[PDB]
């Protein structure tokens, strides 16, 4: 099977700049390459026919270009309208297989996370579980690490992470990191502590909770 | 390569 | 068309400036 | 127009089938390719095989031989892909394509909506809703937690829509085959707990419609 690499898997600009998209392929694929546009909610859309050709109605900002391995599709004075994901295609031969994807975002200014930890409710607590939640608001770049300490030991059991794409208004992400305990494991510890990891800062953001002072 | 499904790279075995 | 246009256009895409024979 | 119209989502159980339609319309249906392919949540596309319609011809991916069976219907203009062995890995959104005449010189120039796929053995469940407190001069967090419900979705606004600005609901994760998710929401220091926020949240399946008010917890 031919593998189709997409190098970058993130791509940051700002509207009017130029982007070049890579896509090399693993054998020699001729020209029986396809580019595709997807945005959120959407089905894909062709934009490039056999490595070079626009297809009919795309805009000419959008370029196709390459043979052999090493393809490429260029936007040039980058719109709006296209942040979205570009994948690439061979179908030279069997099976037809897709680049694994380049999302195309927008460039901004750094912002640290603010960072929210909440107990797990009484509500929850009667019925025999625990969620301890922590949110991680409004920060860029996408990069960030989360690290849970109850009662001073890293605990990463429990753990589920949740991260949102690029906000459409402000350009920031944000991510949600839920520790779900039994109440038993919960009300056998005092401390909880959520550390966020950022660029923002060579310090790490830390919020905490003792449960004997809830 | 009409009722079955070919493909570019088979049609290589045609040329010159 | 029918099947063998279709054809003809393929291999000429695929056999490039090395041109190919082609007999029905 | 070039135009592909397929059917409705499904949500069945393991070890089933399920038969996904692909109706064309606006060209000359029995010789262009079609193509399938599907896309997991979070993921890219995966080529699952090709039809030649008139013919009935098939070539399909190694992976898929013997899952997907595809045929067509040249009378009605419709693409078919039946999936057998259903297992909770092949939830999915399966798309059809439309390539060339015959053979694939250009590939999928125009593709059908897409139709999701859940496969799952659990049952309608309801959501239990628990409120994100903080406690008590600029921005107070609170949040909403949605826990346990089966299927998707849920949706959340904050003070019957009145809140809209400062929310982020996150995507719902698959925990032992139900989803869970949260929502965050930020109104200014002097409306909480100074007025109130109360989050709605609706889960059709479960016909369910609950509202949480966000209580202060002074934790120390």
């Amino acid at each position: 099977d031919i593998v189709m690499t997409q190098s970058q898997k993130f791509m940051s600009t700002s509207v009017g700049d130029r982007v070049s998209i890579t896509c090399k392929a693993s054998q020699n694929v001729r020209t029986a390459v396809a580019w595709y546009q997807q945005r959120p909610g959407q089905s894909p859309k062709a934009l490039i026919y056999l490595a070079s050709n626009r297809h009919t109605g795309v805009p000419d900002r959008f370029t196709g270009s390459g043979s052999g391995t090493d393809f490429t599709l260029t936007i040039t004075n980058v719109q709006s309208e296209d942040l979205a994901d570009y994948f690439c295609l061979q179908h030279w031969n069997y099976p037809l297989t897709f680049g694994s994807g380049t999302k195309l975002e927008i460039k901004r200014a750094d912002a640290a996370p603010t960072v929210s930890i909440f107990p797990p409710s009484s509500e929850q607590l009667t019925s025999g579980g625990a969620s301890v939640v922590c949110f991680l608001n409004n920060f860029y770049p996408k990069d960030i690490n989360v690290k849970w300490k109850i009662d001073g030991s890293e605990r990463q059991n429990g753990v589920l992470n949740s991260w949102t794409d690029q906000d459409s208004k402000d350009s920031t992400y944000s991510m949600s990191s839920t520790l779900t305990l039994t109440k038993d494991e919960y009300e056998r510890h005092n401390s909880y502590t959520c550390e966020a990891t950022h660029k923002t800062s060579t310090s790490p953001i830390v919020k905490s909770f003792n449960r004997n002072e809830c | 390569c009409c009722t079955s499904i070919c493909s570019l790279y088979q049609l290589e075995n045609y040329c010159n | 068309h029918l099947c063998g246009s279709h054809l003809v256009e393929a291999l000429y895409l695929v056999c490039g400036e090395r041109g190919f024979f082609y007999t029905p | 127009q070039v135009q592909l119209q397929q059917s409705g989502a499904e949500l069945v159980r393991p070890g089933t089938s399920v038969k996904v339609s692909c109706k064309a319309s606006g060209y000359a249906f029995t010789n262009h390719l079609i193509e399938w392919v599907n896309q997991r949540p979070g993921q890219g596309l995966e080529w699952i095989g090709v039809i030649n319609p008139g013919s009935g011809g098939t070539k399909y991916n190694e992976k898929f031989k013997g899952k997907a069976t595809l045929t067509a219907d040249k009378s009605s203009s419709t693409a078919y892909m039946q999936l057998s062995r259903l297992t909770s890995d092949d939830s999915a959104v399966y798309f059809c394509a439309r390539s060339s005449e015959f053979i694939t010189t250009v590939a999928a120039d125009y593709w059908g909506q897409g139709t999701t796929l859940t496969v799952s053995s659990a049952k309608t469940t309801p959501p239990s809703v628990y409120p994100l407190a903080p406690g008590s001069n600029s921005m107070v967090t609170l949040g909403c937690l949605v826990k346990g419900y089966f299927p998707e979705p849920v949706t959340v606004t904050w003070n019957s829509g009145s809140l809209s600005s400062g929310v982020h609901t996150f995507p719902a994760v698959l925990q032992s085959d139900l989803y869970t998710l949260s929502s965050s929401v930020t109104v200014p220091s002097s409306t909480w707990p100074s007025e109130t926020v109360t989050c709605n949240v609706a889960h059709p399946a479960s016909s369910t419609k609950v509202d949480k008010k966000i209580v202060p917890r002074d934790c120390g």
